[PDB]
């Protein structure tokens, strides 16, 4: 049987992209929204059984930030919850990004392996897990009024769960999602009308 | 059977892992000018078998007690720098001989040898009684021996006085085992 | 390549010697000594290192 | 190169009448050595300094060693 | 083999370092290349890797329910975290100078070997007895008061940081009138008291 | 110190510079102090020796020895190493009444009309305090 | 107006600050 041989710090390059969101990567190929690793990869060293245990891991990892992309994507390409939902969660990528693309730099220019960047990035990957969680309940469900109340009040509920650096996570991503509800409700107050789209409100008049 | 091959196990029979094999290491050829070498510096596994079982053996059980464990944990911060020695003699061996050998353990067959009797005069002794019979190795006079139970004291009698200055300024004796020489009556 | 090799080994063989004087307790000298002991004695040369230490003090 | 070497010596240690000396003066096994050193360390005591010895001795040869190691040892 | 340990003593086995369900990390069978008496000290060696296994293993299935197990396995990983760092510096020494052997790395965790036997039975106790509740904050006290001065140091860690749990419900309660639970966790459930879930000291 | 002395030659012998008459040589000095202990390990044996008694041979074979300087300067390593345990139960008895000797050795020995309680014991006193075998009592 | 309520016990009391925003506007609307 053979394989690549590929070197050992190309692999850490290469988890910096997984952990980015990119596609059509040289390792950890996809094939049905299902990112999963290569079989031909082989360092000198870890005898081609544990490279295939450690980029496990890390691809259920990849798993949780691709099908995130995905969703984001689904909204780019007047719903204003989850269009108003993904502008919290698009937020907190671009500053995880930056975490990931500055390790990059101190790469090209000390020792670096394997088991330094994965314990570098624990705070992160603990955080991460939360979220395949949260959304998991954003995501597995027809009507406007239900997708969004079922979604808005999974927060709430996942809070008091969780009652320190979570908690700041889950808070300034509900305070992101709950700004529709206080816009309308406060626009119905002072300007005496319900200004709703879709029959996004819950009162459905 | 060179020479360099026994050098090769004997690193191993300093722990109790087995030509030398398994009270005497008896070896099993070579010339008697290395089997005699052999079994006398083998004697050094045999020592440190039996001190490591009982560590063990009582590391089981919850039975012994706050001073017993005090004690027997005593035991292993006097085997790291056992398991240290080791690593020093086995980067040598890629030159040691058996001669070299004896001039390189010579002393941890004394502390390997207070040790590996420290254990036996205290076997069935659960609770202070303990703190009293690794005490009863202090009247010794040997300056390499009472220097070394005389700082295992200061680590088996620290339990002793924690109910101490508890049972004086606070009168709160708590000893589910029975060790304290209070014995409350419900 | 071969030099840079020889150059490195000749490094990790002056860190080790170093260590060795702390324990049994500088580099500029150390390395001077070492060079003279290659060459050729032993019992002389420190004689020598001791009485200068003596006028240095 | 060798009077070179002794000059220089001299220098760091510090003139010309200690030169003149010591180039009068300079006019003027391993195991054993080592086993000496281990004793050394012994009456100094203590024990695991003795342990790390042993360990260096071993890297020294895996990277004249007598001569090296007898003049640490007079200076102790 | 070096850096394929230092991986087996992390949480991923591999084929020199098979990983058996029941009885846990292990080497396979004896290897040409190294020696075959080494295929001991490995063994004694892989003792601790399947503690770290298992004690992982069981901290991210969080199993039973109740905030005071939750705070456990989130202060279990306190505990935890010299272990890891400890073992991150082997990797560099190593890198270093290329004569150190399995005894030199043995020897390096010498006080985790002695830890996590302690700390073991701790968690088998939870498991195996459903100790639901407060109930913990005894249970983990009573094993507190042990000989070994490493232990003693470690499970008081936990305790302090299982009681910010309690000091978070109490103050909450003496001062807001309210008890926030949803699991008859606090010894309060008109009120009324508990004693059959009451600390011991 | 003779198990190292027999290692250095070993390491030279490995060389092949170890000869039979280079032998007969380098070990001169291990003849003259295997000699003197073992006759102290024959003459503390001989009489049966325990406490002083064993410590006045260690001052008159020391005194024996008053011109050698080669072994003399050992028998006095002997003396003041055999009497630190001797002489750690004098500064209790001097400095404070207790008298610990758990074996009888020592030179005084209490008992249970006081002319009867401690009495000087003759065989266990070091010769070397003999002058003053009064003034400590 | 709910976010500098955050510059100046989380989520359940700390939400119970926000009431006081849409309660004494309401009382104003409805007197």
């Amino acid at each position: 049987d053979d394989r690549v041989l590929v070197t050992e710090t190309q692999v850490i390059r290469e988890t910096l992209w997984l952990l980015s969101g990119v596609k059509k990567l040289f390792i950890f190929q996809l094939i049905d929204g299902k990112v999963t690793v290569r079989n031909n990869i082989i360092v000198t060293h870890l005898t081609h059984s544990c490279l295939r245990s450690v980029l496990e891991q890390i691809a259920a990892y990849g798993q949780v930030v691709f099908r995130l992309q995905e969703f984001i994507d689904e909204v780019m390409g007047p719903f204003r919850t989850y269009q108003a939902f993904m502008w919290a969660l698009y937020k907190y990528f671009i500053s995880f990004k930056e975490e990931l693309a500055e390790i990059e730099k101190c790469i090209i220019n000390t020792t670096i392996t394997l088991a330094i960047v994965v314990d570098k990035l624990a705070p992160r990957l603990s955080q991460l897990k939360v979220l395949h969680k949260v959304f998991s309940t954003g995501v597995a469900e027809t009507r406007n009024v239900v997708r969004a109340s079922h979604l808005l009040n999974t927060l709430y509920k996942a809070i008091l769960e969780y009652d320190e650096q979570t908690v700041s996570l889950l808070f300034s991503l509900w305070v992101e999602t709950v700004r529709p509800y206080l816009q309308t409700v406060d626009e119905w107050i002072v300007h005496g009308h319900l200004w709703d789209g879709a029959r996004e409100f819950i009162i459905q008049r | 059977i060179t020479e360099a091959a026994l050098v090769r196990d004997i690193l191993y029979v300093f722990q109790g892992i087995d030509n030398i094999k398994m009270n005497c290491y008896k070896v099993e050829n070579l010339s008697r000018s290395l089997r005699d070498t052999a079994v006398r510096l083998s004697e050094l596994g045999w020592l440190h078998n039996k001190i490591r079982r009982y560590t063990d053996q009582r590391s089981l059980d919850r039975s012994f007690g706050l001073v017993g464990q005090s004690f027997c944990a005593a035991l292993h911060q006097e085997l790291r720098e056992y398991y240290r020695l080791l690593s020093v003699l086995h980067s040598q061996l890629q030159s040691l001989t058996l001669r070299r050998l004896l001039v390189w353990t010579y002393d941890p067959k004394i502390r390997l040898k207070t040790l590996a009797a420290l254990v036996d005069h205290c076997q069935g002794r659960k609770g202070g009684e303990l703190a009293s019979a690794v005490h009863a190795y202090t009247k010794t006079g040997d300056p390499y021996m009472r220097s070394l139970v005389q700082h295992i004291l200061s680590l088996v009698s620290h339990p002793v006085l924690s109910f101490l200055y508890r049972w004086i300024y606070d009168g709160e004796l708590e000893d589910t085992y029975h060790e304290f020489f209070v014995a409350s009556d419900p | 390549a071969a030099a840079a090799a020889n150059l490195n080994a000749v490094r990790e063989t002056m860190d080790v010697l170093l260590e060795i004087s702390r324990i049994l307790n500088d580099m500029e000298t150390l390395s001077i000594c070492v060079r003279l002991c290659e060459q050729g004695n032993p019992e002389a040369l420190s004689s020598v290192i001791k009485e200068l230490r003596k006028a240095t003090e | 190169s060798p009077n070179v070497l002794l000059q220089n010596l001299c220098c760091r240690i510090l003139v010309a009448q200690q030169f003149q000396y010591a180039v009068r003066v300079i006019g003027s096994d391993e195991f054993l050595v080592a086993e000496k050193i281990k004793k050394e360390l012994i009456r100094q005591r203590r024990e695991a300094d003795a342990a790390l010895f042993s360990e260096l001795h071993r890297k020294l040869h895996s990277q004249n060693k007598w001569s090296i190691l007898y003049l640490l040892l007079s200076l102790s | 083999m070096i850096h394929e340990l230092l991986l087996a003593l992390s949480g991923y086995p591999g084929s020199i370092f098979t990983w058996n369900k029941r009885s846990g990390l292990q080497v396979s069978q004896d290897f040409p290349f190294l020696h075959p008496s080494e295929t001991s000290v490995l063994n004694r060696l892989c003792r601790l890797g399947t503690d770290y296994i298992r004690f992982t293993e069981f901290i991210e299935q969080y199993t039973l329910h109740g905030i005071y197990l939750r705070a456990f396995c989130t202060g279990l990983d306190s505990v935890l975290q010299p272990y890891r760092q400890a073992l991150l510096d082997l990797e560099q020494e190593f890198l270093g100078d290329p004569h150190l052997s399995i005894s030199h790395v043995n020897y390096f965790l010498d006080q985790f070997q002695l830890l996590f036997p302690s700390v073991m039975v701790v968690v088998e106790q939870i498991k195996s007895q459903k100790i639901h509740g407060c109930q913990i904050l005894e249970t983990v006290y009573k094993h507190s008061c042990g000989g070994l001065p490493p232990v003693r140091s470690a499970l008081e860690k936990i305790l302090a940081v299982c009681h910010g749990v309690m000091y978070k419900q109490l103050s909450a309660w003496m001062l807001h009138g309210l008890l926030l639970d949803q699991h008859e966790e606090f010894f309060i459930k008109q009120f009324s008291l508990r004693v059959e879930i009451l600390p011991s000291y | 110190e003779h198990l190292i002395l027999v290692s250095q030659l070993e390491q030279l012998h490995r060389q092949g510079l170890l000869s039979l008459q280079k032998l007969w040589f380098y070990i001169q000095p291990a003849m003259r102090t295997m000699d003197i202990l073992a006759s102290l390990a024959t003459s503390v044996d001989k009489g049966e020796c325990l406490g002083g008694s064993t410590l006045s041979l260690l001052h008159d074979r020391s005194f024996s020895y008053t011109g050698d300087s080669q072994a003399q300067e050992l028998c006095l390593y002997l003396t003041k190493a055999a009497s630190a345990p001797y002489f750690e139960v004098l500064e209790k008895w001097i400095y404070r009444g207790i008298i610990h000797d758990p074996y009888s050795e020592f030179m005084v020995e209490e008992h249970e009309y006081w002319d009867q309680r401690y009495t000087i014991v003759q065989q266990q006193i070091p010769s070397f305090l003999q002058k003053m075998a009064d003034k400590i009592l | 107006v709910h976010d500098p309520l955050l510059a100046i016990t989380f989520e359940l009391t700390l939400r119970s600050c926000l009431y006081p925003h849409i309660d004494k506007q309401y009382l104003d609307c409805c007197g």
